[PDB]
């Protein structure tokens, strides 16, 4: 995003405009609690492709 | 609880309680074969067409 005037409500602008989205689906990128050959294996990560 | 057992198994935490664990398995054989003189009284009837 851009930020936008004064810096003080700019955590604000990002925690009440995005919560719905944010709350409701599981984000991706946090897959380092996947181990070794749990990583590689197709249950549980769709994220293979 | 059942949903409590992803977090420990998927993670990698021992629950308190181990498993045996049974498979099936088969395998071809080739086996010999035996017999005395006479084991079998065998009978052949007549043929219907």
């Amino acid at each position: 995003a851009a930020p936008a005037g004064p810096g003080a409500d700019m955590q604000q602008r990002f925690l009440n405009a995005w919560r719905q989205r944010l709350a409701h689906g599981r984000v991706r990128w946090v897959a380092e609690c996947q181990m070794t050959a749990e990583q590689f294996m197709q249950p549980d990560n769709a994220n293979l492709a | 609880s059942p949903v409590a057992l992803y977090h420990q198994l998927k993670t990698g935490l021992h629950p308190g309680f181990g498993f045996t664990v049974v498979r099936q398995d088969r395998f071809v054989t080739e086996n010999v074969l035996f017999s005395e003189r006479a084991s079998e009284a065998y009978f052949l009837g007549q043929l219907q067409v």
